[PDB]
């Protein structure tokens, strides 16, 4: 994701090199800064693709939860246009089924 | 609405909206095919044009009169221009590299590289191999004409096969790497994994023993040993100490650079994979042989070619032990028709087969057998010529065409043996001894009653109904011969 | 001149080599066709009649059934074990979780703790693929394509530790009717292929089980295939001088006029070794035709796989070395002290099916089609035989006898055949009560 | 000829094999391009047309000898035929019209073909109920009946038979004044009978092809009915004739003679092209090496006439073997086939590699201008009217036909005697006239 929309190489620590950076400062405070890099890309990334006015346009379109319509799901939004549509029509919806 | 877990679920009106749907596909390929222009791909939402022109301003006139003709045909759905392509390989469905195009001021462009549905999983490919594939992919993606792009790899081809045969490669384009994931000792398929071999032997052998995780470098020789190529591995610093050994070139042109050179030239047209292995040295039949039945099923045929890869009856004579190869019911061609079945193929021997009927319907009913077996083992084999993976269980996850490849996640299993070729083997047994049909396939009835009262007399067409009835009996009801027409109308 | 001189030569004639139930002699004498005498095949649509229906799959129909199969079985025990609910294969979850697939292998050789994978079904995980860890595991028993519920840990999504191994549960036996407790005293024959030396055509053999069939004249007789040697020398190389359907129909006319005199019913039962018949398992019964109307009553042919009730008294009856295949491929945690062929029975009971074993070993040909409908357990049956290439033997398994006489011409030599007694005692009591009261494995 | 004239209803119950569904399929496909082109070149009052389209069906065994009741070989034959071809022709709503279309001519056909007698039982047993005339009645309301009728000349109520009907069925007829009624029943001749005939059937097609077409998608799934809905008309010809093989044996110094006389526009075209310029596009050396090699023309031969020509072109001899004997002695060997093996046919030719700029293959009838083919069909010495005929066929997506008609004019014929799909066999045909 971030090679691509960021355009920005990520180095990736496995797993099982942790242990070792824990025997050092320098390797610790290594570590330490690639969380920090991590949280600023997801932060970077977020904002690029504006995630949140997309999110607020589209829940105020369709008529539903913010955080539904960040969960994911289009039938959700959709399923949420149609109620307040028949609603507004004076109609009859269907139950939820299970 | 076409979500089966939706609160608005209507079955129906989904159903006439996929209908209208295929139906305005179809309206839009029947016209575009009207005003006499090709469609090379169409996908659900999508159709793409190929306009035979390199004046781009006309590529945009035409394909603005192509939405003007289909907004004319219909009020509120509109067609619309996305995008246009310098260069383009469709290799199957939703599969392609290109070059997209984006317009600059009056006339120029700029091209960029697109890739999709191109990816390789295995590590396990060699320097060589990898190079090859570079090379011939930037020649492809290039701007030249396809005559040029064609002849520059086709030299080049050419150029590695006589190195690789003459031996101007490095042996460091010869070291291949593979990983590990479990220990030596517990690979069940074993034999037929050269990097396994290599690292059982280095384990067994000298100081350092692979674990899982490590990386293990091999290479394939010539033992003498006649043993599988798999089973043939060594180490190259094995392998440049020993003497006794040399590189086994036939590996390297053969599964190595011509599958990654093939899934790329395949698609061009005049270009196959037996045209790649004779550019490489001396391996065109072989590599028929390797190559694939149903492969051709992309494309009513005639008897010489429908029994083309169907195997011959092949029987020992009785009493002489020389084998017989039986093709058809004659031998020969021009006034000598003698039935096949008349003289056993050892000059020397006197005694006619015919005699010998039971045996022979013997012989022919285990022959069924065999192929029957086969059928029904099961091999799946992976489409993608870089996997090639070999299983008999059936995988559950399925794609849109078949079973879904589990090592190479992205590729389709096809039938080793297909029920196809069974059936045709089959038909072939049958005819091999059908002279009611063979007879009316000549032109005359003269040379036809000439060779009914000379050679086949009732006893003789007696035994050949025999023959004959020997394969009809498991093709009466098996095999899906029989078509039901009370399913396919009712 | 040489052939069949070591068989007939033979020095062990007459030796009973085991025993099991109650001690009995060897005058075991019956009242040949006298009494009633109720033979019928059940379960499913029966036993297959006809032909067959094709020589032509379609792999979703293959991925149909094998999805079918793992939903019912887990379904049954789900129901069973009160299972709240399964999941998914590829989702993570730090709590200990239960997985419902069946094992197999990742690579094409044999099967080993190293290399098992779970193939989740098609309701829940899409038919999904994890490695599975057998280190925390104390007591397992696994073969290819059992279906199997596994309680583990999956925190990564790609890699399940298991930890506990359900046991698998058998179906319900066969409930008596008051009518089946009325029937008396009964004796089956029953003995397996090949029927000649390796080196020989005489069917000599053939002729001392004739011989001891009409002198024991017992209630009933079962005669496994092959009857004419697909893998025998002289029919694989095609020296025969007559068709092969000629010599069958010449070797079940010698069978069915030689036991004419004792009134024993016999039963055919076919094996995929038998070069005149279809090699498709499960195969249709032997097609006779030349059969006059007193021995309609006196000789049936049945399928293979085949259920069939002798007097009340369920038999399952499998000519496939059943055994032999899928104890090659088996993982176990225990080697010291442990019976594998109880396990392997086991194993077979518990999974409902008369082929358990996917994929098959290399030569065997299975229409999937017909082999989910004519091949299923429909219950527990009552005695189950299954003859095998392996030692003979008799087994009290799960409340089921199962007899393995083995063949009765091995390679040169010669082999055993099979005696059982059956009585159905009084209904009330323990609940499972065994009908097959003495079974005697006997050398020829 | 038999009674073979139904209503093309109830579908067959019946099983078969692979084999007859096959060559059933390609019978009817054969039989019904056989009517289009029958009809575009001829009109449908013709003796030849009659005397064509019977030889036909004769041909493709669909009017022969009886058997017992059941077995009808012939009644077989059409109707498992017509019921094959409506899944291969349901798809599309122009492959639809075509189907309708074609398959109208065969039941007139087949209706002008029956005398006066078999005619009224077949009407009266085809549907429900039909009923005619007999001459007492039909004498007494004569008058009548001539006047009500339409612009038919004199008072001459001929032997022809006179059929009442209820008045709605004949709505067509009576909403415009040109029927007798009488007691709510209409009074009609042979030609308004034939007329409702076809319309009924028209109807009735095309119901049941729109209905068929809904229950398409639950026989995609068969692998082996693949090569019917989708490849019956896609670049493989109905039947086609010239492959690999035969014999023959022609010069390599007459090639000169025979473009000009015998190879089709779009073969001479492309040898004046390699003959001018020296140098052809893949598509061009594809098409006319693989109609070099149907010809008769040998391996040897052909790799000396192509290295000639390409020499003229001032290139390397080793860069000829090392760039284009490959490809030749591919073409003339083993597998790597259908594509590289099998000489072009027609339909392949106009259908697939539109041509562009520096390509010079496809079909002049097809992709060249029409401007540019007139030019062209100039030079060859072709009379105007021919010129007119060829391009008024060319209008009508008869490019085929057009090609027959030049074949006729530049061999001097009034008819071809066939009708031709393959270039190779446009060249044999005109050897076997010479
Ligand atoms: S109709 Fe056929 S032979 Fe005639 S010009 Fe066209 S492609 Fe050539
Ligand atoms: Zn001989
Ligand atoms: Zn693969």
């Amino acid at each position: 994701l971030v090679q691509q929309i960021l355009k920005t190489e990520r180095v990736v620590i496995p797993m099982e090199n942790i242990q070792n950076m824990y025997s050092e400062s320098s390797q610790l405070l290594y570590l330490l800064e690639h969380t920090w890099k991590d949280a600023k890309f997801i932060l970077q990334i977020m904002c690029e693709l504006n995630v949140l006015p997309l999110a607020l346009q589209i829940t105020n379109i369709a008529g539903n939860i913010m955080s539904r319509t960040l969960m994911g799901g289009r039938s959700e939004r959709n399923e949420f246009l149609l109620l307040h549509a028949f609603y507004e029509n004076n109609y009859i919806v269907p139950d939820k089924q299970i | 609405l076409g979500f089966s877990y939706s609160r608005f679920y209507a079955k129906p009106l989904a159903a006439l909206v996929t209908y209208k749907g295929r139906e305005i596909l179809m309206h839009t390929k029947e016209m575009v095919q009207k005003m006499n222009l090709e469609v090379i791909y169409g996908d659900t939402d999508s159709i793409m044009i190929n306009t035979n022109s390199t004046n781009l301003e006309e590529v945009f006139k035409l394909g603005n009169k192509v939405k003007s003709e289909v907004n004319k045909l219909y009020k509120l759905l509109e067609i619309d221009i996305d995008g246009v392509f310098k260069s383009l390989l469709l290799l199957k469905k939703k599969k392609y590299a290109a070059l997209v195009v984006e317009p600059t001021s009056d006339g120029n462009y700029v091209t960029k590289q697109e890739l999709k549905g191109l990816d390789i999983v295995r590590r396990d490919w060699c320097d060589l191999a990898k190079d090859t594939g570079n090379f011939v992919i930037g020649q492809i993606l290039s701007d030249q004409s396809r005559d040029t792009i064609v002849e520059n790899i086709q030299k080049r081809l050419i150029e590695i096969g006589e190195n690789v045969l003459n031996g101007s490669v490095p042996v460091s384009q010869f070291e291949i790497n593979k990983a590990l994931t479990k220990d030596p000792q517990d690979y069940p398929d074993k034999k037929s994994l050269p990097h396994v071999h290599v690292a059982l032997w280095i384990n067994s052998q000298g100081g350092r023993k692979v674990k899982a995780g490590d990386t293990v470098s091999y290479v394939i020789c010539q033992d003498g040993s006649n043993l599988t190529a798999s089973q043939r591995a060594y180490a190259p610093e094995q392998l440049q100490k020993q003497d006794n050994l040399t590189i086994d070139t036939q590996y390297y042109l053969a599964q190595q650079i011509h599958p990654v050179v093939a899934r790329i030239c395949e698609p061009i047209d005049g270009i196959d994979a037996v045209l790649i292995a004779t550019w490489l040295g001396l391996d065109p039949t072989q590599f028929r042989v390797h190559h694939y039945h149903k492969d051709e099923e992309n494309d009513q045929l005639t008897d010489e070619e429908k029994y083309r890869d169907c195997e011959r009856f092949k029987c020992p004579c009785p009493t002489c032990g020389t084998e017989n190869i039986y093709d058809n019911v004659f031998d020969g061609s021009g006034t000598d028709m003698e039935p096949s079945l008349y003289r056993c193929s050892n000059i020397d021997c006197k005694a006619s087969p015919l005699t010998f009927t039971v045996q022979l319907s013997n012989k022919l009913i285990m022959d069924i057998r065999r192929f029957i077996k086969k059928y029904y083992d099961g091999w799946l084999i992976c489409e993608e010529p870089t996997c090639r993976n070999r299983t008999r269980h059936l995988p559950l996850q399925f794609s849109r065409t078949g079973p879904l490849c589990p090592a190479c996640m992205k590729a389709t299993l096809q039938p080793e043996y297909s029920d196809k070729s069974l059936y045709t083997q089959l038909c072939f047994y049958r005819y091999i001894f059908d002279a009611e049909c063979a007879l009316e396939k000549l032109t005359t009835d003269h040379e036809k009653d000439k060779l009914k009262k000379q050679f086949f007399t009732p006893k003789v067409l007696q035994d050949y109904r025999k023959l004959k009835n020997t394969a009809e009996q498991f093709l009466s009801r098996s095999g899906y011969s029989e078509v039901n027409l009370s399913k396919l109308f009712a | 001149a040489t052939p069949s001189q070591k068989y007939n030569s033979r020095s062990n004639r007459g030796e009973v080599v085991t025993s099991f139930g109650l001690a009995q002699g060897v005058s075991w004498s019956g009242r040949g066709g006298a009494g009633n005498i109720s033979l019928k095949v059940l379960g499913c649509p029966e036993a297959l009649t006809g032909s067959y229906k094709s020589m032509f799959q379609k792999l979703p129909d293959i991925r149909e059934v094998l999805t079918c199969k793992i939903e019912e079985l887990g379904s049954e025990l789900k129901e069973h074990y009160k299972i709240e609910a399964f999941t998914p294969l590829l989702a993570p979850a730090q709590e200990p979780v239960t997985l419902l697939g069946q094992i197999g292998c990742d690579s094409n050789g044999k099967l080993n703790n190293k290399s098992v994978i779970l193939e989740g079904d098609r309701e829940h995980s899409s038919g999904a693929q994890i490695p599975v860890d057998l280190s925390e595991l104390k007591e397992y028993s696994l073969f290819p394509g059992q279906v199997v519920i596994m309680e583990g840990i999956n925190t990564t999504g790609r890699k399940l530790v298991a930890t506990k191994l359900y046991e698998g549960v058998p179906l319900p036996f066969y409930q008596p009717t008051e009518e089946d407790a009325d029937f008396e005293q009964s004796m089956v024959l029953v003995a397996c292929g090949p029927y000649t030396t390796s080196d020989s055509i005489t069917y000599d053999p053939l002729l001392d089980l004739i011989a001891v069939i009409n002198h024991d004249r017992p209630d009933v007789c079962i005669l496994f295939g092959p009857f004419l040697d697909a893998k025998h020398e002289q029919v694989e190389n095609c020296l025969l001088t007559s068709p092969f359907e000629d010599i069958f129909k010449q070797c079940l006319r010698t069978i069915i006029e030689g036991t004419r005199s004792s009134g024993s019913h016999l039963v055919f039962v076919p094996s995929l070794r038998d070069v005149h018949h279809e090699p498709v398992y499960p195969q249709p019964p032997f097609s006779y035709s030349d059969l006059s109307r007193e021995d309609k009553k006196q000789v049936q042919f049945v399928s293979e796989p085949c259920s069939l009730s002798i007097n009340g008294v369920i038999f399952g009856l499998t000519s496939t070395d059943l055994l032999f295949h899928l104890g090659a491929e088996e993982i176990s945690s225990s080697s010291g002290t442990s019976d594998r062929f109880s396990r392997i029975l086991k194993h077979i009971l518990t999974q409902r099916s008369y082929y358990p074993l996917y994929p098959p070993q290399e030569d065997m040909a299975i229409d999937y089609e017909s082999f989910y409908v004519y091949a299923q357990l429909p219950v527990t049956p009552d005695v189950l035989i299954i003859p095998s290439e392996l030692r003979y033997f008799v087994k009290d398994v799960l409340g089921c006898v199962c007899v393995n006489p083995g063949r009765l011409t091995k390679g040169q030599v010669g082999g055993t055949f099979a005696r059982l007694y059956l009585r159905r005692p009084a209904a009330d009591g323990a609940e499972r009560q065994s009908p097959c009261i003495a079974v005697q494995v006997v050398r020829i | 000829y038999p009674h073979c004239l139904q209503f093309y209803l109830q579908p067959p119950s019946e099983n078969i094999s692979l084999i007859e569904f096959e060559n059933l399929a390609i019978d009817r496909v054969k039989l019904l391009k056989s009517v289009e082109n029958l009809g575009v070149s001829y009109v449908k009052g013709t003796e030849q047309y009659q005397s064509k389209l019977e030889s036909e069906l004769r041909k493709l065994k669909f009017s022969y000898r009886e058997n017992l009741e059941d077995e009808y070989e012939p009644r077989r034959r059409d109707h498992i035929s017509h019921f094959i071809l409506r899944l291969a022709y349901c798809q599309s709503e122009e492959l639809r019209r075509w189907f309708i279309q074609q398959e109208m001519d065969l039941l007139r056909f087949r209706f002008s073909i029956l005398p006066k007698d078999k005619i009224q039982d077949f009407l009266k047993d085809s549907q429900l109920q039909f009923e005619a005339i007999s001459d007492e009645e039909k004498t007494l309301r004569e008058q009548e009946i001539v006047a009500s009728s339409p612009s038919l000349s004199g008072l001459k109520l001929g032997f022809e038979s006179i059929y009442k009907i209820p008045f709605a069925d004949a709505l067509d007829l009576f909403r415009g004044r040109k029927v007798y009624l009488e007691d709510g029943f209409a009074y009609v001749p042979l030609k308004d009978i034939v007329a409702i005939i076809l319309n009924e059937f028209r109807a009735k097609l095309s119901k049941a092809l729109a209905l068929t077409a809904r229950s398409l998608p639950a026989v995609q799934s068969d692998e082996r009915l693949q090569p019917l809905l989708n490849h019956l008309s896609h670049s493989y010809t109905g039947q086609d004739y010239s492959t690999q093989g035969n014999v023959g044996k022609i010069s390599l110094d007459q090639i000169d003679l025979l473009s000009t006389k015998s190879f089709p526009p779009c073969m001479r075209q492309l040898h004046k092209a390699l003959r001018e310029n020296h140098h052809l596009r893949h598509g061009g050396r594809m098409q006319y090496g693989l109609f070099l090699k149907g010809i008769g023309l040998t391996l040897e031969q052909a790799l000396q006439f192509w290295k000639q020509e390409f020499i003229k072109g001032k290139m390397d001899p080793d860069k000829f073997d090392k760039g284009y004997s490959y490809n030749i002695r591919h073409s003339f060997g083993k597998e790597g086939k259908r594509t590289d093996y099998t000489p072009f046919s027609c339909l392949k030719i106009i259908l697939s590699n539109p041509p562009s700029q520096g390509d010079y293959h496809g079909c002049p009838f097809r992709h060249s201008d029409p401007e540019l083919l007139k030019q062209k069909l100039q030079s060859y010495k072709i009379s105007p009217g021919g010129i007119s005929q060829i391009l008024d066929l060319v209008k009508g997506t008869h490019y085929q036909v057009a090609c027959q008609k030049y074949f006729e004019m530049i061999h001097n014929v009034d008819d071809c005697g066939f009708s031709l799909n393959h270039p190779n066999q446009f060249f044999c045909e005109s050897q076997r006239i010479l």
